[PDB]
């Protein structure tokens, strides 16, 4: 589906 | 301070329904529910940010959570099964990506039959005379058996004071039968201490049983949440 | 045979010339099937295979909202890494992220990976155990700490074990059917 990337 | 979780101990019969609440830190907008089984490894359930979903992981369709206007999140469990018997944690970061703070965690155990729930039977066995004579360190074994399920927290109390030094408690409760467990813990004490007849020893066993909402089939005392202790004075010889 | 589903994420930075063009590309097995491209007159997820065109219309809007959200965070990250490395305020930069899980023919998870990259060099990656990280330099040492304090390892692990495999099973069902 797709990853919900957050801040690094 | 700290983030609150409640209720922390619930016995629900198979095919039931319960709700888990979580009061996050004040001002914290991102809340996240974590399922941890009685086995190991941490399962990510779902995370909410500012009263809306953000990422869904392992949360089954049977469970439904939501964030309110007070930012506090409730997990609504419907059609419970035995595989859902686990511990559930609630972390509450300020924003997404910031440091998260876990709650106390709440223990849920799903029983097949509510009538099998039964408080423990505790007993205190004094140390063997050969042990105090040879090793010179006495050992007070405490045997709590016959309880179900294992919502137990055993503690040692000397002279009306809780103690942790020199006690050894079994980490996981040994299951004797299908519907009855047993847990043991031994406290080692020096010979000069145990021989003093003025020192009071006590091994209490906390037991989180049924709640008041669950009807109890009559003809039996209700296994409510309660702690039963076995005490023994020191004996000189 | 063992099948796989993987995503490539590119965030090329251009300073002054424009905004960082950001694009996601999705490969099932080895055949690309969806793509997002920031540089377009009206950007949204597009299918790249006739079997992906069968997916519903809520899918494309639900993913585009997520894809746009990932663009905004990576746009901040390009600024965030420059403070880690002391990079010139005006320089071109690129972040590449590959994410995917490959399953055996039994449908059980064989391995799952997520590898961040910076300017063609490795930065950080999820481990074989799916709970720990391996940082490559002092800046990734800083990023590793932020993800441990945020519990990021569990959100990625649950995605790899659960959402990636379930979605691979649905994707492969459409490809085999059409």
């Amino acid at each position: 589906r797709g990853y919900v990337y957050q801040g690094l | 301070s700290g983030v609150v979780q409640s209720p922390r101990h619930i016995i629900k019969e198979k095919g039931g329904r319960s709700v888990l609440t979580c009061i996050p830190i004040s001002g914290h907008s991102n809340v996240v529910w974590y399922q941890q089984t009685l086995g190991k490894e941490l399962k990510f359930l779902i995370q909410h940010y500012e009263k809306v979903e953000r990422d869904k992981g392992f949360l089954p369709c049977r469970f439904s959570v939501q964030q309110f206007d007070d930012y506090h999140s409730e997990m609504n469990m419907s059609a419970l099964e035995l595989e859902d018997s686990a511990m559930y944690f609630c972390a509450s970061s300020l924003r997404w990506g910031d440091e998260q703070y876990f709650g106390p965690g709440t223990r849920l155990t799903v029983v097949e039959d509510l009538r099998n729930v039964t408080p423990p039977k505790v007993s205190l066995r004094e140390p063997s005379k050969a042990e105090i004579a040879n090793k010179q360190k006495a050992t007070l074994q405490c045997q709590a058996r016959g309880f179900f399920p294992d919502h137990v927290e055993l503690s040692w109390w000397v002279n009306g004071k809780e103690v942790h030094s020199g006690v050894s408690t079994d980490p996981q409760a040994y299951k004797e039968s299908n519907y009855s467990y047993s847990l043991s813990s031994r406290l080692r004490v020096s010979a000069t201490f145990w021989h003093n007849p003025r020192n009071h020893f006590r091994c209490q066993v906390q037991f989180h049983g049924l709640s008041e909402e669950d009807k109890w089939p009559e003809g039996s005392p209700k296994p409510v949440t309660q702690n039963i202790s076995a005490e023994a004075w020191g004996r000189a010889d | 045979g063992p099948h796989s589903l993987r995503y490539f994420v590119t965030a090329v930075s251009r300073p002054g010339l424009g905004e960082p063009r950001y694009m996601e590309v999705g490969y099932v097995d080895d055949t690309e099937f969806v793509r997002f491209d920031s540089d377009a007159e009206n950007p949204r997820y597009e299918p790249r295979a006739r079997w992906m065109e069968q997916e519903g219309p809520e899918y494309w809007e639900c993913e585009t909202q997520k894809a746009k959200g990932n663009e905004q965070s990576f746009r901040v990250d390009l600024r965030t890494l420059l403070g880690y490395y002391n990079q010139s305020k005006g320089g071109s930069h690129t972040i590449q992220v590959i994410s995917g899980c490959e399953v055996g023919s039994d449908g059980r998870l064989l391995r799952g990976y997520q590898q961040y990259a910076y300017d063609g060099q490795d930065y950080i990656a999820l481990n074989e155990d799916l709970k720990t990280w391996t940082a490559a330099d002092m800046a990734a040492l800083i990023t590793k700490h932020k993800w441990e304090q945020a519990g990021e390892a569990e959100r990625l692990r649950a995605y790899l074990e659960g959402t990636c495999v379930e979605w691979l099973r649905r994707y492969l069902k459409n490809g085999n059917a059409t």
